[PDB]
């Protein structure tokens, strides 16, 4: 009660009433540590810093991230900061007051899950899970299934590959009954899902696959769909090139055509060739499932699309064996297997924190070594969450501590484009993309290679395009683009390894991003009008500045959409800054992932806008995505 | 089929 | 191909063609066995015998029990015998000798599951399954919910207990979240079901019992049925009391009210009562429970009634423990638990092939001695069927290994009254009744006691009512009718033991009724007229004897129900001995089945069936079965 | 409630 200390008493002695069980909502842990350092957290609190959030941005951690006693609010918005802190970083007082500051001060953030339960007493603070299907059997199925309900149970996204399942009409040993295939299990699924949100991966050479990128629609004749489950399909270059090309392509059951999913690139190839030469599977024209894709695309967003091979190639994970999917947001491209569950361990960098308006009047700058300063901070912490996480399923223990992948990200980068007056489609903002981006990577990778130093790599590093001085843009062959030094940095990492196997997977920011007042992750603005009703801050602070805040706007804008563009009284540097995400071309949008790409270890969140949607728009646009080397050629598709 | 104005 | 090694020779020899695996038909243990006798096996067929089953009685057997090989029968009816003769037996040529002639002959039959499996390579003989689930958790719903899905694979019916699950609201640790309750699983093992019938066992003080008993409801608001579910209710007497002394019933979460499904009786009324009156559930009245379970058989037939307490007091199980529930079609009550699943090996004796027409012109008897005798063969192969049966699941091989329970049964009582001219309703079908059971549970006991002699007395026989030489009849405190020497079987028992834990268990009869041309089970006839469209053999026969077969027959039966009653030209004789189950009064219906429950070890499947039914009439009907100390008060109520 | 006549 008004003294972080007296709120850990509270949360930590609290008895649910109706039941008369004693229910801490502190762990033990976490509770010793802030009793035998009571003064120094109590009076390292600046309490000042709750109205630095918005109105709807502090009433996000009201309505759901600060704790509650009985159904009242026992944490403010510091205690919150500071517990996340400490369940951080334990006995690690100095670390959780550097932790406290820079949160508080709203540089970065972590991800929800951390936010929740960070210092409670089954602290899950992982963000999403990638799961192997076991096994193509009632055993494997069903032992899946269970450790999914397992993991559906603390929540956080899963991301699911059923490649290895068998489909409708496979034989079946002992019986005379024909397999029914994927649609029926992943109704159990979806069942499983509504009982305790679900992303599915396939290769688009499985033979339900027309069914399986429908599990969307809308015309649902009753028994064959299935929903808040999202297929994501993982492309193989094979089929790209048999759709441009107008050729045939071949579905197979992966009981008649075994491995598809265990190789990718030219291993892949022959063995698919070699399988279809072989008479094993059931040709039809590329063609005809490009359409059907591209038709469920424009009525529901998805399939969404992960380019495995990409992923494959220029992944810092390939000497684990072949990676079989992504996440459910479509960031994450992590190891997974019967026995590892790979878990998504994020925190997000707030990109306006670092601009300074320095010794003069109108001048911006963009503070890198700052930014560098803060990455370093949040490689260290989400060390940490690795060692300090409660595993609901003994696969993602494995996983994590075997691999020690992290997922950096960021959030602000509309808004850092905007204050610096940037055109998201300037050559300014494309090199701010790419220097942001540098900046981030290399800092992640020396905070790693310092953790080496003192705790070793991670068991999987010997043998890794790391560890061979092969860093991500080198899988892209491109030269890095220079702000820091690269030599330096890969020749300690070959000596000493990094601790993580990789760092970097810029995600969806959805919830942690409101609380601190910034747009979706490095998204542009989808309006400058989000609903209430207020209008994007920055476009508003112009228009007051014009006198122009007239009503002759408040209204327009509403029913514009949120659009500047041919308003009559605007002048023209101000359209071109307060575009749309719908007035982007996507050629932008995919050119700038392109560039930033090359920093990413992992992958990420594409969402991709189109305004008056055709399916050859559609196919230029995934082509185009293709050809440029993303992994993820789309999350979301939003239309209209 | 392949419109490049997206 | 026309000889019975030629046939094993191709099922053996059989290949999957539209894939290249060889699919072997029988087993390599059966098929060595028909190699290395042929010609005995082969001379021993009597090929005669296959026009004596009826057009529609054959017709089920090509339909569904002979094996096939591409879609063309490759089993003759005898092949089928004489395969299932042998995997019951194996190398015993003796006794498969024997079991071959006596099927052959039609004096006795076994379960479909037998029929279809018996001599291939995963013989799964056994009828049915009584699952246990393993525990109010996660892992333990999940755990079961698989086990159910490996059953639910190789067919047969399963009967699960789910007392200890909590109910809605129900609290759940390290989180803010309530249980959603049984509703929301019960639907995850209903489309598990789909997936791969159901029959669900709950004791009426649980709190979500108002939407259980509603599973099969017709007006179904989406998201609160779940159907292909059978609810069944496991009732304590206290239930009962309440009911008709119009009192209070108090509703409990197996969380805050333990327990109570681990003791029956005196110790449940205590536990139950102590619960009570420590305000840990919801107190209504006894009646508004009991009037929508009448609402809910009214219209669904469901759930169906089993008595929990006379269930357990006078099972010779009880030295194991509780018993949580019965079978799916109410005839089994066999002990389960988390790591014993019981199991149904079941087998139909033939009623009327013991009538014999002796040295005159119209007497017919009763062969009680062949009865006895077949009974003794019947008993001897159940036994076989469980050592040598294939388990699904280790928790079945646990349970069938341990007790060793077996479950006889019959068919054609109807068809045996009506040959024997005996009104269902007289006195002389009273005492024949009595007689039949009699036999054929001092059979069973008999020949299961000379194999307790041979290979020892069941793991579990030291501690039980038979131990001590308190048979089924004892704990009903009745004198047996005496037919049977009583007095020496007891003393030989209580020396040597017996091998079976149990023995009887009329069941449903269904298809293995229909191939051998009699009615089901033990109910009297439905109908005079099923359906095509043929009449009752018995009543045709008679009414062609009259002459009176005229056309003012075949139709008017058709257009009444196959009803005799009030025809104007039918001798009185007819009219009682042909009465519909519509037209017999519940009341003897349950009477005799009082009568012969004294002579079953388990239960029996008791259909009701009423005319004009109102609420009250039911009541009587439930409280009249309760009172006559019946373990199964009502399987299906049929209606209207 | 209770009517004999079944």
């Amino acid at each position: 009660t008004k003294q972080f200390s007296k709120v850990v008493e509270d949360l930590y002695r609290y008895v649910n009433a109706a039941t008369g069980k004693p229910a801490p909502m502190i762990s033990d842990d976490v509770y010793n540590i802030v009793m035998e350092n009571k003064d120094k957290l109590n009076s390292a609190i600046v309490y000042d810093r709750d109205f630095q959030y918005s109105y709807f941005g502090f009433k996000t951690l009201e309505r759901s991230y600060l704790l509650r006693i009985n159904g009242q609010v026992a944490e403010r918005p510091q205690h919150l900061i500071m517990r996340v802190a400490l369940g951080i970083h334990g006995r690690d007082i100095e670390a959780a007051l550097e932790t406290y500051n820079l949160m508080s001060l709203k540089y970065f953030t972590h991800a929800s899950p951390t936010l929740f339960n960070a210092g409670t007493p089954k602290p899950q603070m992982s963000s999403c899970f990638l799961v192997a299907m076991k096994e193509d059997s009632i055993e494997g199925i069903y032992d899946t299934l269970k450790e999914c309900a397992l993991i559906s149970k603390t929540a956080g996204g899963i991301g699911l590959h059923i490649h290895n399942i068998r489909s409708t009409g496979s034989y079946i040993a002992g019986t005379n009954g024909t397999s029914n295939g994927l649609i029926p299990m992943i109704r159990v699924f979806n069942n499983t899902a509504r009982y305790v949100a679900f992303a599915l991966y396939l290769e688009p050479w499985h033979a339900d696959i027309f069914d399986f990128i429908d599990i969307r629609k809308n015309h649902g004749k009753e028994e064959i769909r299935a929903r808040d489950l999202f297929p994501a399909l993982w492309i193989p270059d094979l089929f790209m090139k048999r759709v441009e090309e107008n050729g045939t392509w071949t579905l197979f059951s992966p009981t008649s055509a075994p491995g598809l999913s265990d190789c990718y690139g030219d291993e892949f190839e022959a063995l698919y060739t070699r399988y279809e030469k072989e008479g094993r599977g059931k040709t039809i024209k590329a063609q005809k499932l490009w359409y059907s894709i591209l038709e469920a695309q424009t009525e529901t967003g998805t399939p969404f699309v992960v380019y495995k091979d990409a992923c494959n190639r220029k992944s810092n994970q390939k000497n684990l064996g072949v990676i079989k999917s992504s996440n459910l947001c479509c960031e994450i491209v992590e190891y997974s297997a019967p026995d590892e569950t790979a878990v998504c361990n994020l925190a997000s960098v707030a990109l306006p924190a670092f601009i300074e308006t320095s010794e003069d009047g109108k001048t911006s700058t963009y503070n890198f070594k700052k930014l560098h300063e803060i990455a370093k901070v949040v490689t260290r912490n989400l060390n940490r969450v690795i060692d300090r996480n409660y595993y609901p399923v003994e696969e993602a223990r494995k996983s994590n501590m075997r691999h020690r992948p992290i997922a950096l990200g960021v959030q602000g980068l509309a808004d850092t484009f905007m204050l610096l007056r940037l055109p998201f489609d300037s050559e300014e903002a494309r090199l701010l993309n790419i220097q942001i981006f540098e900046t981030i990577y290399h800092a992640s990778m020396e905070a790693s290679c310092e953790l080496a130093q003192k705790d070793g790599p991670y068991e999987t590093f010997q043998g890794s395009p790391a560890s061979q001085g092969i860093l991500q843009f080198d899988m892209w062959d491109q030269k890095p683009y220079g702000m820091w030094d690269w030599d330096t940095l890969r020749k300690d990492i070959m000596k000493h390894g990094v601790r993580n196997s990789l760092t970097m997977a810029p995600m969806p920011t959805a919830s942690t991003s409101q609380i601190l007042g910034y747009n979706e992750c490095f998204e542009p603005v989808t309006s400058n009008m989000y609903s209430f009703q207020v209008v994007n801050p920055y476009l508003l602070r112009d228009l007051v500045d014009l006198g122009i805040w007239d009503e002759g706007m408040k209204q327009y804008l509403i029913t514009q959409n949120g659009s500047i563009q041919g308003l009559p009284n605007v002048p023209q540097e101000l359209k071109d800054l307060y575009k749309t995400v719908w007035e982007i071309s996507q050629k932008t949008i995919i050119n700038m992932a392109a560039d930033r790409s090359v920093y990413i270890d992992q992958s990420h969140s594409l969402n991709l806008f189109l305004r008056a949607p055709t399916m050859g728009k559609l196919t230029s646009m995934h082509f185009y995505g293709w050809k440029k080397g993303l992994k993820t050629g789309m999350y979301y598709l939003r239309t209209q | 089929n392949f419109d490049d104005d997206f």
